[PDB]
């Protein structure tokens, strides 16, 4: 059933509100945070130092 | 005084007796 | 001299320093003991800084702090190695 | 209260459609002392002479 009665915001209004309940949230891929890299302590790495060895 | 504590608190803005924020609050850590 | 546009282009690069210092795993975790040991004073914040702060810096700022800081009382030159005393 | 119901189909840990508030809502740390909120009784010095004899002789 449709007709003319309903009035043109109300329908649009309405057909936008439907497909967006039931759309499925989706993520963006944005704003996202630096990935950790750690790294060996200094103290637990060779020494700056370093000379032709023989 | 020893009662003085009672007399002074007395004076206090709580929700229903509990002593909580008045809007929401967050907190970082930088 | 601190233009206003040499720390603009530094922005960046201190706002990537501060992140990446998660690298460090053992300094980072320093950083967090100096935080939680002193909660009431400004000496238990991270030495890079607040990150959403680093972008408000601006070239006054500077100027300011090392004319404030960096006086003749403050500073210590210490030599050492194959030098002339005199 | 938060909405639907979201799986293990969304990588990652935080989805983007949340909301993450501005560094001008968080409320700021007062990094100054404050007074301290001690008694009478123990204000006095010679009581805390006396706690720190009992810490350091007996406890």
């Amino acid at each position: 059933r449709d007709t003319s009665k309903y009035d043109p915001a109300l329908l649009e209004s309405v057909k936008n509100e439907l497909k967006q309940s039931a759309a499925l949230p989706a993520d963006n891929g944005a704003n996202k945070t630096k990935k950790s890299k750690p790294i060996l302590p200094d103290w637990l790495q060779p020494k700056f130092g370093k000379a032709f060895q023989a | 005084g020893v009662l003085s504590e009672y007399n002074q608190r007395l004076s206090k803005k709580l929700h229903k007796g509990h002593l909580v924020e008045d809007k929401p609050t967050f907190f970082v850590t930088s | 001299v601190f233009n206003k546009q040499q720390v603009e282009a530094e922005k960046e690069a201190v706002y990537n320093n501060a992140l990446s210092a998660q690298n460090d795993q053992q300094g980072l975790l320093l950083e967090n003991i100096h935080f939680t040991a002193y909660r009431d004073h400004y000496f238990g914040q991270p030495t890079h800084g607040i990150r959403e702060n680093l972008h408000n810096i601006t070239d006054e700022v500077v100027k300011n702090f090392v004319k404030t800081n960096y006086v003749g009382s403050n500073f210590v030159v210490a030599a050492a190695g194959n030098v002339n005393s005199q | 209260v938060y909405g639907k119901l979201i799986f293990n189909n969304i990588k990652e840990y935080t989805p983007s459609w949340i909301k993450t508030i501005p560094y001008s809502q968080v409320t700021k740390p007062i990094l100054r002392k404050q007074p301290q909120i001690v008694g009478k009784i123990n204000a006095d010095p010679k009581v805390k002479k006396f706690w720190v004899f009992l810490r350091e002789n007996v406890q």
